[PDB]
């Protein structure tokens, strides 16, 4: 039977897929909502849905299906999905910054060509990074160091983890600039008379780090023969980011919330 | 001029007062009769089969 | 001079007394035992979309197949409702268009708005395209609504409290109508094309004869402005929207208000109104982006066509009542049926 | 056969419709409003370099198309709703005009515009174009502002007020007082989704166009920030 802490993967994947598929169905399915911001939100939702589905399939592959060769394909799918999700978060942040910094000209179709470039640069990088789990020196024969996450070699995992910090720094910078603009506006509005901005930033830029840091730190520091409990214990924070991204980027929007209520009500 | 406006208004009032009028009951009856007599021709009032409906 | 004012007051009192005497009953009282409509579950069946900005007017042709829609982005795209295929993309000199019309002949179209000019276009041309046929000017007021008498005549109502009749041949104001104090929001041609009413902004609705050229009646049963006017299919009545959230029905022979539609929950004015083919339904668009299908007899709501965003600019009905187009500021024309 | 021809025509004109989209979608529409004696014609003529005086100009390759409402009746309570889609509503106040006293009429008109249901989402920009005339009127001692507005008595200049170089404090006090009077209602029933942008300008000023450009940019940025929940 699947040992302890195995059910957490399955339930987390199911929960991620449940909410992200809904976001996918609304944004991509319903008419309109083809604006570049909504395209980058739909890409994020698709990536998170792929990650959840990969987790669910991996749990089935662990005991039920029991196929050893299916595990590598599912791990590649999971790596691709997580890479695409983080790339979509970066793509959304850079889109917000570019809408604030080209506010007047942001409404041009130079953005749709950019949204498509980002959607195709985020998914090509995800595919390239998720191709490694098959061939390309990933411990299929055991010659290269492995074990930190058995279906992935330590080198590829460390590359993914370093790319995570590369994305995180750029996100911090972009949101710092956005906060500069927010403060510029806030000081102006108050003067005409007689904090929601920082509070929302604490979630937007804080939950991502608090969710993904533990797994990344474990990957950097974890040895090949580290106890298996650590892989699971640090995987729940990582999977949590995928079940709050719809809440942050999709639920808050007034129009998306309106369509969601119409479907639910 | 005020005098011109007043004269125009008084002719308008006289014209509107010397016209024929009928009971509101007859107007309501006419509207009801027209609605009843044309109820068998408006798809909007009662749906129609998709075989003949263009929008279907 | 005060004698004229006293005479006018006495005449108004006499008119009020005559209306009260003729008020032997009411439409609501008469319809106390008429068959209820029940509930009409109409749902959107064709979203034309395509329009690049908020729509403000639309009108179809005599064949009930091709429909002309005017939007404030400067487009007068003609749509084929049966197949949704566009037929023309007539550009407009003035982006802001508040009205449009389709001639009975099915080949001439016209529109106008804040430009103060009622442009005329003809679809039939040697090159198989649309070219400007004639521009009508000299109104000193934004055109609130226009209609086509025939292939050679057009009648327009402006915001200067005057309605004018134009001839396409010479492009001259053959007849001019006046007498209103507020802006003329809309007008509706009678089925016989002889009579036509107009709803002024000052709550006063007047009837005019095109041939005679003078007013005949005046209805002031509304507490606020009138937003739209539509003639009854039988050619003897017309609905009246308003900014006070109340819809009312008048009869030319009655000379007084007959029915009023309003509910406590509704605190939003009516943007447009259009009667159905049989006249038993009174479709209307509200300021709360929520179209409602009123009943001309029961006065109770017969169904809500929710789905439009931020407004319901204008409605429409066919010569046979086969489909309804519900224009909205969302830039989407939804055809309900 | 006619189905294929109709579909081909639709597809052919769809390219033209898409071109109309990629041209129109990049142009910002503004509404110009003001009093008859507010210099609206003069400022339109200065910045230029039928019932609507269409004007087009390009600033930083940004397409602007503002439509004046000249040759129209004074009853603005109806056609104003048609301008709900404009990025901003330029407003010019006939300051120093204290209709014997047009300042109160302008204040009431602005109050009505602010509370208009359809104009809530549209930012309103107020332009004062008679600063020099007001300064001369107050300095000359004619038409004391206090009598018209009793609130002017015991009124203290706002701390944020920054008098311009080489001008008397009294004119700044009066102009900032009227600005605060406008902002008093401007800062009510707003909810934060739209704000007012008062400015002190003159008919001969050449920086007006940059002012409206920056105001439009600020309005768009604030709308985006609100949509992102950062405000
Ligand atoms: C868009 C570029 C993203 C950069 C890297 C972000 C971090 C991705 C980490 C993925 C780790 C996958 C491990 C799967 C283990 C089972």
């Amino acid at each position: 039977s699947p040992k302890a802490w195995d059910v957490v993967l399955c339930i987390s994947g199911t929960l991620v897929s449940c909410e992200n598929a809904l976001v996918v169905a609304i944004i991509v399915g319903t008419p309109a909502f083809r604006a570049p911001m909504f395209l980058l939100v739909g890409s994020l939702a698709v990536a998170d849905l792929l990650a959840g589905l990969g987790l669910v399939l991996h749990f089935a592959a662990v005991f039920c299906i029991g196929s050893a060769e299916m595990s590598l394909v599912l791990v590649g799918v999971l790596a691709m999905a997580f890479t695409a999700s983080i790339g979509s978060l970066l793509a959304i942040t850079v889109d917000r910054y570019l809408s604030l910094y080209n506010a007047l000209t942001y409404y041009s179709e130079t953005t749709v060509t950019r949204t498509y470039v980002m959607l195709a640069l985020v998914w090509g990088g995800a595919l390239g990074l998720g191709l490694l789990p098959v061939l390309a020196w990933n411990c299929l024969d055991g010659l290269t160091t492995c074990g930190v996450v058995y279906p992935l070699s330590k080198n590829h995992l460390v590359v993914l983890a370093i790319a995570f910090f590369m994305v995180f720094g750029i996100m911090l910078q972009l949101y710092a600039q956005i906060c500069r603009i927010v403060c510029r506006h806030a000081q102006q509005i108050a003067l005409q008379r007689h904090r929601k901005g920082i509070a929302t930033l604490a979630v937007v830029l804080g939950a991502f780090a608090a969710c993904w840091l533990p797994f990344t730190v474990y990957c950097l520091l974890g040895d090949a023969h580290s106890p298996p409990l650590y892989t699971y214990l640090t995987l729940l924070p990582a999977t949590y980011n995928s079940m709050i991204n719809p809440i942050i980027y999709a639920f808050r929007n007034q129009d998306v919330q309106k369509v969601l209520w119409a479907v639910c009500c | 001029a005020s005098i011109a406006q007043a004269r125009k208004l008084v002719e308008q009032l006289k014209m509107e007062a010397n016209i024929d009028r009928i009971k509101v009951s007859k107007a309501a009856a006419d509207l009801m009769a027209y609605c009843e007599a044309h109820a068998k021709e408006d798809p909007l009032l009662t749906p129609v089969p998709a075989s003949e409906n263009p929008f279907r | 001079l005060d004698q004229l004012r006293q005479e006018a007051e006495q005449l108004k009192n006499q008119i009020r007394d005559a209306r009260k005497a003729c008020a032997d009953a009411t439409l609501s009282q008469i319809t106390n035992n008429i068959d209820p409509v029940g509930r009409i579950q109409m749902r959107t069946r064709r979203t034309l979309r395509g329009h690049l900005a908020k729509i403000y007017a639309m009108h179809w042709g005599t064949d009930s197949r091709l429909l002309v829609s005017a939007s404030q982005d400067g487009k007068l795209i003609i749509w084929d409702s049966y197949t949704t295929n566009k037929v023309h993309a007539i550009p407009l000199r003035s982006s802001w268009v508040m009205t449009c019309a389709y001639a009975p002949s099915g080949n001439y179209v016209a529109c106008g708005g804040l430009d103060n000019i009622c442009s005329i276009y003809n679809l039939k041309t040697r090159e198989g395209n649309v070219r400007v046929s004639r521009e009508l000017a000299g109104h000193t007021g934004y055109l609130s609504c226009c209609r086509f008498l025939d292939d050679n005549q057009i009648v327009t109502s402006s915001g200067d409290t005057t309605c004018a009749l134009w001839d396409i041949e010479t492009g001259q104001q053959t007849t001019t109508f006046t007498g209103h104090t507020g802006d003329v929001m809309s007008l509706s041609l009678a089925p016989d094309t002889r009579l036509f009413v107009s709803g002024a902004c000052d709550a006063s609705a007047k009837l005019w004869d095109v041939r005679e050229g003078m007013c005949r009646q005046t209805f002031t049963g509304h507490e606020s402005d009138i937003n739209a006017i539509c003639f009854f299919p039988n050619g003897n009545a017309f609905a009246t929207g308003s900014d006070d959230a109340t819809c009312r029905l008048f009869d030319l022979r009655a000379d007084q208000e007959l029915m009023t539609y309003s509910h406590d929950n509704i605190i939003c004015g009516i943007t447009s109104v259009s009667f159905s083919k049989s006249g038993r339904l009174l479709l209307a668009g509200y300021d709360d982006f929520n179209c409602n299908v009123w009943d001309a007899l029961k006065a109770d709501r017969a169904g809500v066509l929710a789905g439009h965003d931020n407004r319901v600019s204008c409605l429409g009905v066919t010569d046979d009542g086969m489909a309804v187009a519900t224009g909205s500021w969302d830039s989407f024309l939804k055809i309900w049926n | 056969n006619e189905e294929k021809a109709q579909r081909e025509a639709n597809k052919k004109i769809e390219k033209q419709l898409q071109k109309d989209k990629q041209v129109y979608r990049a142009t910002h529409r503004l509404l110009l409003l003001g009093a008859g004696e507010s210099g609206k014609n003069t400022i339109v003529k200065q910045m230029r370099i039928s019932g609507i005086f269409e004007t087009k100009f390009q600033v930083d390759k940004v397409n602007f198309h503002m439509f004046d409402v000249g040759a129209q009746r004074d009853e603005r309570r109806k056609w104003i709703q048609c301008f709900n889609d404009v990025t901003a509503i330029i407003f010019v106040v006939a300051s120093s005009s204290y209709q014997t006293n047009r300042l109160q009429a302008a204040l009431k008109l602005f109050d009505s515009i602010w509370n208009n249901k359809w104009l809530r989402d549209t930012s309103v920009i107020l332009f004062l174009n008679k600063q020099d005339l007001l300064a001369e009127k107050v300095l000359a001692g004619k038409s004391k502002i206090e009598d018209y507005f009793p609130e002017f008595a015991r009124y203290t200049t706002p701390e944020d007020a920054t008098p311009e170089p080489g001008e008397d404090p009294r004119v700044t006090r009066a102009k900032y007082f009227i600005r605060d009077e406008f902002l008093r209602i401007s800062t009510a029933s707003g909810d934060g989704r739209h704000y007012c942008y008062p400015h002190f300008t003159c008919s001969v000023d050449t920086e007006n166009i940059r002012r409206v450009f920056n105001d439009c940019r600020d309005i768009i940025q604030r709308m985006h920030l609100r949509q992102y929940e950062l405000l």
